[PDB]
DNA sequence: AGACACTACGAGTACATA
DNA sequence: TTTTTTTATGTACTCGTAGTGTCT
């Protein structure tokens, strides 16, 4: 049953309509399949986009129920090299299909991590085999894949899903889940996603899971702040005003007691703290520079391990020092 | 020798009393014993005193111990053969002997003596000794992590290193650690009065003895093996004006200090290259040569202030550069440039 | 539950060998009627689709449809430490779960109970070989080997090509060309031997040699080798079991 | 059978003794664990990523979770454990991993589904995730992508960093905290009453305080002094020196001596006694973590030298983070707080 | 959805030299040698998507005729192409007789030379020295180093260049005669800036415009296809000030689901090919992005890295 | 000086590969009985021992009772580079095996082996008291073993109220044989024997199965002798004994 | 019944890597 | 004017013992 799958698993779009946030590249490609132009398709995002789910509604779409047989999905689980190409994609390629007429469809999901000589080997299969079948590559990095492979293709960029789909993706959740959610809080969750409905989906599913109670309640943000472990904006400025205002002593008592009375990460604070200054209109550049070297490096130092209280005073005294240079 | 008088039980040792009752409160009790981490300065005892902890956890065949030979089979077709030194209640593991290829050896031999069980017709688990655990890389340390955790009925690790720097947080946490301080100059003078009485050695003055613990800076495997070089230079018959026999490494980097000081230069650099290599060359870690070479470059009464803090700052670097890098040269001869430059 | 005991052991291993390096995940389906099992190709050219009823066992049982499925190299290696002497049962609880195969011998007291584990594939069991045919055919299994393996030599493509009363099997490649043209015949003291066609429409398309090459394995079992042919259809490779059929159904080329 | 468990574990260090084997021994880590029993009833468990210190309790967490869903008996039939002991390639990732994740869900017995919920899916549980190459973390995407219905994977990091982005997107994210005093003092008395460990009273805050969140080397701390107490056999109590002095902490007189050297003294006596100080073994981040709080701590500093103090000892903790000499490392950022 | 048509890259693909809006020189040269006869082994190198490919085969048809199916052997990547297949398969198809008229030869076109192992371009030598009177070789490659220098002694190098903007500009304009779609000048512009002289992407743009939107239009082709990546991160580095940069980092690059692993490299490989600044600070730049590049590599992928690696660039460029 | 007369040196060539891949050194004793050796495994966890009497040479002097101590390495070349008469060579202070290959040829060929001084410890053998023990054809448990090794790395014994039961739980499956005792009349070689006094349940190493099982033409049957904290003990009639030590608990 | 050409799966050896 | 370097997956070549269908 469906009911046992995560959120995001659960929720996965079964057809074109269920994909938010990409309007420009679901109109075009609806045109295409409508049309019957279907050129390669390039299909490069960040993670948590959604162009598995839209190659998948896309094939759907063209085939049928009979999605999962007509089409030809090959990703980084399954061993693809240039024997593998040569033989499988070729074999795919040059024959019919077996269960109604149509063109094929060769679905490279994660072709990033696909070697150079698999690419060069697919890149004349792709101008070769082109009256019968297709070639849509998944991609999160564009850097990976050879120009020539790179140009064969019609590459769409899926942009980072944007407030209003977001939104419409929870309210669709909130009506097909006995669950109820805060103004504040929904804005506070479209905060911390940048653009990603697996991480909103899994933490809602969280945050659903944290309530305690038969649902007949409302989650709030500080529901949501104690399951994502993430600092509240409130602490997250005082904590600033306490470092750039209150004495070195008292700043690092402040720190210590936020970060210890809600089991915060240093991390998050840094990355809290980067982006509050970046609203900040400051004087010379002097200051930007020496903040942003510094944070940074803690930042790395901080992705290697050590001491977090070492790493507190170093942010806390980066910080001071960078603004001490803006007077 | 070094080898000829060295305890064998824990009320045989002469020196820290503190560690030696620690050891017998942690060998009290035996079978509820934790994994362990001996770290010190090098020279201290830590090995001595491991083993005079496994004889009070077993019997005295614990020093009974014999080297075995041991194939492995990497991703290729390349083979590693190492030689283990086993013995009826414990194993000793040195992975220093290899490259990258550390991790394979740790974990197969690792499990298959925890899925291994003992034998009889000689307690419970069969401890295994990790000599240096410093060159352990990251992937063999990770690797370590869970073994530790999976298969503590039967494998109990002790691991001794001289410096906790390169060991990760996770295996610190793993184990107990004990550390081993060097012992002062008057236990040094102390022991070496007794090896001297025992191997008959004639001293016109006992000051000296204490002279060779302050040239071993706490190290006892220096101090004693100093002693006995000494020895045979005075022909069983210590002077009180015997001089102290340094080793050829270390009077070529006073040499190279020298030279540094002396000339600054890039013909020089060329020289200081030379030297680096026949070093190198020679059995000698990049790491020592770096400390000693600093230590020396600071000795110099010529340089100020400004210029000794440069130097240690440079060498700190270079030494993060270096355990960062694996061309030890590439690091070394770029350490003397700037400190060439400095001056 | 499911008791399907066999009367003898070759019987499965040359099944299996029928099309073993041809497919990897089948999903056999024990019904009423008999096991039944279509499998897709890794390139998704040719499906395998074996039935066997319930005359080749020696006892059947099988209360619910059950599904079970499984990779051949799993399989092959469960049926390769079997004694061609031991009688086989393959046995599956209420729920689906590793099967058990069982081998017991005849005279000696020797139980060996192998439990293969079952694999979780998307049964998208379809309905296939159900569309008319243009074009059907029937020859001897040693006359098809032949001609394909002779064939393959010369070319990686192999054309056939159903005219008026007339088979013809061409292979155009690079260092030769060849042609086999058959022609229908029927002989009375060998009815085996017989050479039937019956074509509604003139058919010509083109299949790889490397597939060919691995349906003509399936030649161990039966002797007469069914082919049915047809526009913008699967081709049709029927090999007759005494209890079922073996069918391939390939895909043709692109011209 | 279960007394022959019971003697083993009697007789194991407390660390593998007083292991969690329920989702409520867990005393700090409760955000999680809340989200895991309330799943528990619910047959929804995604695919997690828990990260955070060592010794905070994720494999104990995944493992009584993994008992409470699954039973004793289901326990070894429906779980694939994958550490960093083991080969962790493109070429396992590939085939042992997906043919476990492809494999049905064993079939329960009678007696599992009277006590336990037994889900319908199965756990592959990857435990010290960082070592995982790149390649073969990108191939477990789809892996786990596909096969949701069968299976669930959990990850298990201490560098979130370390996974790539789009495995973490796939997984939902459990943050855990470091165990300090306040959260962890609780289950340390509890771990002291088990054992009659007689202490004092400002004994089991300070061992956690010098755990710097991490349980595991607390209780191993308290076990030492709890084995150093009865070898004595006076039946005193023990004492936060008889504690710090085991625990690799060095003594106030000895830091303030350093101190005092470092305010007055030049290049020549400072390091005469780095010398001398390096004789008896320390641990230099020890040392630099006690000159740290003793330098932020201390109201007799001005402004500019905090900042200035504070990032030298961040440089100096970097650079002692990738196992460079402890003597020259210590040496330059004694010499460099020295200059002002 | 029961069937589709053919992408106008391959319909539209040229069939006659005479099509190729190329570099005019080495097309009016193929054109004499394919009218001619007498070809020679030859080795065709440039960047992708300028007629390279198009150009041999449209060479081998003209020059051939009918006999182009008995008298071309085309190997592309996709076959294997060893040294085992260079002994037998080319060896045999050198050898073979084919009486063809007394001007022609038999061709053998390789396409993606630069895969070739060395083994295969090595035995290929004498096989193409041997039978250079009945049997003529022609290469398609991109980069010309990584065929030998043996190989490259015994044919002519034609080395193509990038399609101007009149070139690309005339294609697609008999393109649009050809398929009678409504255009404007700004869409056809921005059609040739997003092309960057590859002329297979600008018709692959040109037909996503058209089935997308129907008019070739600046907004819809900017709509549709977003702006260059190596000029935004151009714009980027060579920005003035700080704030300037990372506004442009933050808005062009971070918030369109750019990944910091494409923005360091693009970064590396525009500081590699700018020419605006001298080389000691183009240097340092390329340090202090591979700096950075390193820390994106090892997971810290993040905006904090890419503001620091501007911040240490206008650093560096206040002197 | 030693003289040994095999009348095939195909018997001594399996003898030699039946274990040349479970140790690199071996000790060989001879007395005026026969020869015996037995070599330990580089890991210390399987023991080889062998005996062969004055039955399978056609001649044999041996003044001396003496240790050889041979290398894996040139004994199996020279086996390996070359039915025919096989005869062993020693002399006084035996520094060199000669190995003669002579009934209807005159081709000899011959190339020396330097012997190495080991240590060979001398454990008593003890025909201690056995849970279990049970006699079957060896070619059987051959099949049986290399049949069980594909599915799992770890066989399971299980003798209990007159049923033997290999198991093997493997990833891809799960294999089991039940065996009952049969004595047959006709063919006395396929007989199974058994008697036992407590069900014993133990896991062995398939590794080591593995390498065991190349002695299956040694003999016709093996013995498999099981007990509760002892380790098995697989007997093969020369007679030969190999001490396998499982695995404790879990 | 058996010998030996044909053959295809497997261990070993290198060779790059933007 | 000249010699070497740890490891990690993909690619290509080679000999090669081996398993089985076929002909003197
Ligand atoms: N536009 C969207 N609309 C609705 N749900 C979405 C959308 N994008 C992502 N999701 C959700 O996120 C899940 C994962 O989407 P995917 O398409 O697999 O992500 P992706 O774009 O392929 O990025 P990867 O797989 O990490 S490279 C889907 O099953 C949905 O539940
Ligand atoms: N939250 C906790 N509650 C109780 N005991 C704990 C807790 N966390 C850790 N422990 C103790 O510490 C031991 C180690 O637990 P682990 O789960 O292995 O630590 P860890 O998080 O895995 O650290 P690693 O493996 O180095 S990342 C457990 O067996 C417990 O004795
Ligand atoms: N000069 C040109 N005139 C007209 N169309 C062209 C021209 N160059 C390229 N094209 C188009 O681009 C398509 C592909 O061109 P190709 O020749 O395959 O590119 P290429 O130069 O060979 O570079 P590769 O193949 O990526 S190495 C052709 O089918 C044409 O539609
Ligand atoms: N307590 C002791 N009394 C006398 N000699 C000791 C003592 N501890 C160590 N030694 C000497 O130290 C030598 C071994 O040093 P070792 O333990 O190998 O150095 P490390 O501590 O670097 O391992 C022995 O020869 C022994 O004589
Ligand atoms: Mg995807
Ligand atoms: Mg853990
Ligand atoms: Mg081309």
């Amino acid at each position: 049953s469906k009911e046992n799958l995560p959120w995001v698993e659960k929720y996965r779009p079964e057809t074109l309509d269920e994909v938010y946030g990409q309007n420009e590249v679901i109109t075009t490609v609806r045109k295409f399949v409508d049309e019957g132009k279907l050129p390669h398709l390039l299909f490069y995002g960040p993670p948590g986009t959604g162009k598995t789910s839209t190659i998948v509604a896309l094939a759907r779409e063209i085939y049928g129920k009979n999605y999962s047989n007509m089409v030809l999905e090959l990703n980084a689980s399954d061993d693809r090299g240039i024997d593998v190409v040569r033989n499988q994609i070729k074999d795919f390629a040059s024959t019919r299909q077996i269960f109604s007429k149509g063109f094929k469809l060769i679905i490279l999901d994660e072709a990033d991590a696909m070697t150079n000589a698999a690419q060069n080997a697919l890149r004349r299969v792709i101008e070769r085999y082109t009256k019968n079948t297709r070639f849509c590559v998944l991609a999160n990095y564009a850097h990976k894949l050879t120009p020539a492979l790179l140009s064969r293709c019609t590459r769409f960029r899926f942009q980072p899903l944007p407030q209003e789909a977001i939104e419409r993706r929870i309210a669709n959740v909130l009506v097909h889940e006995k669950l109820k959610l805060s103004p504040n809080a929904e804005k506070a969750l479209i905060e911390l996603s940048n653009g990603d409905m697996r991480r909103v989906l899994n933490v809602l599913q969280s945050c659903k899971a944290t309530l305690d109670n038969p649902d007949e309640d409302e989650i709030s943000d500080d529901v949501i702040y104690e399951c994502c472990g993430a600092p509240r904006p409130s602490d997250l400025k005082a904590v600033l005003k306490s470092i750039l205002e209150d004495d070195w002593g008292t700043a690092h008592y402040t720190l210590n007691k936020v970060r210890s009375a809600k089991g915060l990460a240093l991390i998050d604070l840094i990355e809290g703290i980067v982006k509050i200054l970046e609203d900040y209109e400051l004087q010379n550049e002097e200051t930007r520079v020496h903040l942003l070297t510094k944070l940074a490096d803690i930042e790395y130092s901080i992705s290697k391990g050590g001491n977090d209280q070492i790493q507190g005073s170093a942010v806390i005294g980066a910080i001071k020092a960078s603004f001490e240079n803006e007077t | 020798w070094v080898d000829k008088y060295r305890p064998k039980s824990l009320n045989a040792l002469s020196h820290n009393e503190e560690l030696t009752n620690f050891l017998k409160s942690l060998s009290d009790q035996p079978r509820d014993l934790p994994h362990l981490l001996l770290y010190g300065p090098n020279g201290t005892g830590k090995k001595t005193r491991c083993m005079a902890l496994l004889e009070s956890i077993f019997g005295p065949g614990v020093y009974r111990l014999k080297i075995d030979v041991r194939q492995f089979v990497t991703a290729s077709n390349r083979k590693l053969e190492l030689n283990v030194v086993s013995s009826p209640y414990h194993l000793e593991i040195t992975p220093s002997d290899m490259g990258n290829n550390d991790r394979i050896v740790i974990q197969e031999l690792l499990k298959e003596v925890a899925q291994m069980e003992q034998v009889d017709f000689q307690h419970r688990y069969k401890c295994v000794i990790i000599n240096e655990a410093n060159s352990l890389t990251k992937d063999a340390q990770a690797a370590l992590r869970r073994t530790m955790e999976k298969y503590s009925k039967n494998i109990r690790l002790i691991m001794v290193c001289d410096s906790m720097s390169p060991i990760i947080a996770p295996i610190k946490s793993r184990c107990l650690l004990i550390r081993c301080p060097a012992p002062s100059d008057s236990e040094i003078s102390t022991i070496l009065s007794d090896v001297v009485t025992n191997e008959r050695i004639q001293l016109e003055t006992k000051d000296i003895l204490k002279r060779i613990a302050q040239a071993s800076n706490g190290n006892l495997r220096v101090s004693l093996l100093m002693l006995e070089s000494m020895a045979l230079n005075n022909e069983l018959a210590l002077k009180s004006s015997s001089p102290i026999i340094k080793p050829d490494w270390i009077i070529v980097i006073h040499k190279l200090t020298r030279k540094i000081v002396k000339e600054r230069s890039v013909n020089s650099l060329i020289e200081c290259r030379a030297v680096l290599y026949d070093l190198l060359a020679h059995c000698i870690p990049a790491n020592i040569i770096l400390k000693e070479l600093t230590f020396s470059l600071l000795d110099v009464e010529t340089l100020n202030t400004t210029n000794k803090s440069s130097i240690i700052e440079y060498s700190s670097v270079f030494d993060e550069r270096l355990s960062l890098g694996n061309k030890a040269i590439f690091h070394l001869e770029g350490f003397i440039a700037k400190v060439m430059c400095c001056l | 539950m499911l008791e399907a005991k066999f009367e003898e052991a070759s019987l499965f291993k040359r099944i299996i060998d029928g099309f073993k390096d041809c497919v990897q995940l089948v999903n056999f389906q024990c019904k009423e009627d008999g096991i039944i099992a279509q499998a897709v190709d890794d390139s998704r050219v040719l499906l395998v689709s074996l039935e066997i009823g319930v005359e080749a066992f020696q006892e059947y049982r099988c209360d619910h449809p059950v599904t079970l499925g499984m990779d051949l190299t799993s399989l092959s290696k469960i049926l390769r430490c079997g004694n061609n002497t031991d009688t086989l049962t393959l046995i599956a609880d209420n729920t689906p779960d590793s099967i058990i195969l069982l081998f017991e011998d005849t005279k000696k007291d020797r139980i060996a109970e192998y439990s293969l584990k079952l694999m979780d594939i998307d049964a998208d069991f379809l309905k296939i070989e159900e569309l008319q045919y243009d074009s059907t055919l029937s020859l001897p299994s040693s006359e098809f080997s032949k001609i394909v393996r002779d064939l393959s030599q010369l070319s990686d493509s192999i054309n056939i090509m159903i005219t008026k009363e007339t088979i013809k099997f061409v292979a155009d490649g690079d260092i030769g060309s060849g042609s086999v043209i058959i022609k229908p015949f029927v002989d009375m003291e060998h009815p085996e031997t017989s050479i039937k066609l019956e074509m509604d429409q003139p058919v010509d398309l083109t299949f790889g040699a490397k597939y060919l090459l691995d349906i003509i394995k399936g030649s161990s079992l039966s002797d007469r080798v069914g082919i049915r042919l047809s526009s913008e259809a699967p081709a049709l490779f029927q090999f007759d079991l005494k209890s079922g059929f073996l069918q391939f159904f390939l895909a043709p080329k692109f011209n | 059978s279960k007394l022959a468990a019971e003697q083993s574990l009697a007789q194991q260090p407390w660390v593998e003794k007083y292991r969690p084997k329920n989702l409520d021994e867990v005393t700090a880590q409760d955000h999680a664990v809340t989200v895991l029993k309330k799943t528990l009833k619910s047959a929804n468990l995604p695919h997690m990523l828990f990260y955070g210190p060592p010794g905070t309790g994720k494999t104990s967490t995944i493992l009584a979770l993994t008992k409470e869903l699954y039973g004793p008996d289901l326990m070894k039939s429906r779980i694939l454990e994958l550490n960093a002991s083991d080969e962790r390639g493109i070429s396992i990732v590939r085939e042992k991993v997906k043919n476990f994740a492809r494999l049905t869900v064993s079939k329960p017995s009678k007696h599992d589904l009277e006590n336990y919920p037994c889900p319908p899916y199965k756990i592959i549980i990857l435990d010290e995730a960082d070592s995982m190459t790149a390649d073969a973390q990108s191939a477990l995407r789809r892996t786990m992508e596909t096969y949701s219905g069968v299976t669930r994977f959990c990850l298990i990091c201490n560098y979130v960093t370390r996974i790539i982005d789009p495995l973490a997107s796939r997984c939902s994210k459990f943050r855990f905290k470091a165990l300090d005093a306040s959260n962890a003092i609780d289950r340390l008395r509890f771990i002291s009453e088990q054992e009659n460990v007689k202490c004092d009273d400002g004994v089991l805050e300070r061992i956690l305080d010098i755990s710097a969140g991490d349980l595991r080397r607390g209780i191993t701390l308290l076990q030492s002094a709890s084995k150093g107490a009865q070898y004595l056999g006076d039946g005193k109590n023990i004492t936060s020196t008889q504690v710090e002095e085991l625990a690799g902490v060095v003594p106030h007189d000895i830091l303030i001596e350093i101190v005092e050297k470092v305010k007055s003294g030049d290049f020549d006596e400072i390091k005469k006694y780095v010398n001398t100080f390096m004789k008896s073994g320390w641990s230099a981040a020890s040392v630099v973590n006690q000159l740290h709080e003793y330098y932020i701590t201390n109201d007799n500093f001005d402004t500019n030298f905090k900042n200035q103090i504070s990032w030298l000892l961040f440089t100096t903790d970097s650079r002692l983070n990738n196992g460079t000499n402890e003597h020259i490392q210590l040496l330059n950022l004694l010499v460099k707080i020295s200059q002002l | 959805t029961l069937s589709l048509q053919l992408p106008w890259v391959e319909k539209y693909r040229p069939q006659v030299l005479s099509d190729i809006v190329g570099n005019k020189e080495t097309i009016d040269r193929l054109q004499q040698i394919a009218k001619d006869g007498n070809m020679p082994h030859m080795i065709i190198s440039g960047m992708p998507g300028i007629g390279k490919t198009t150009s041999v085969h449209c060479l081998a048809h003209e020059l051939l005729g009918r006999s182009y199916a008995d008298g071309v052997l085309e190997l592309n990547a996709s076959d294997d192409r060893g040294i085992d297949v260079v002994r037998n398969q080319i060896k045999h198809f050198a050898q073979k007789k084919l009486h063809l008229p007394p001007g022609k030869h038999k061709i053998v076109i390789l396409d993606e030379a630069d895969s070739m192992t060395a083994g295969a371009q090595q035995a290929l030598r004498r096989t193409m020295e041997l039978y250079s009177n009945s049997t003529r070789f022609a290469f398609a490659c991109n980069q010309s180093n990584k065929i030998i220098e043996p190989l490259q002694s015994r044919c002519a190098i034609l080395r193509y260049s990038k399609l101007s903007d009149e070139d690309v500009l005339k294609r697609l304009l008999q393109i649009i005669k050809l398929e009678d779609v409504k255009y404007t000048n700004d869409g056809l512009e921005a059609i040739i800036f997003t092309a960057e002289g590859d002329m297979r992407q600008a018709i692959n743009n040109l037909q996503s415009t058209v089935a997308g939107h129907g008019l070739v239009n600046a907004d819809n082709v900017f709509k549709i296809v977003d702006s260059p990546h190596p000029l935004i991160v151009k714009k980027m580095l060579l920005a003035s000030n700080l704030e300037d940069s990372i506004q442009i980092l933050r808005t062009d690059l971070w918030k369109k689901g750019y990944s910091s692993i494409d923005i360091v490299t693009t970064s590396f490989r525009v500081t590699k090919n700018l020419a605006q600044v001298k080389e000691s600070v183009r240097l340092e730049m390329i340090k202090e992005i591979g700096l950075t590049h390193m820390r994106i590599l090892e997971g810290v992928g993040t905006y904090l890295q890419l503001a620091s690696m501007l911040a240490k660039i206008h650093k560096l460029n206040n002197k």
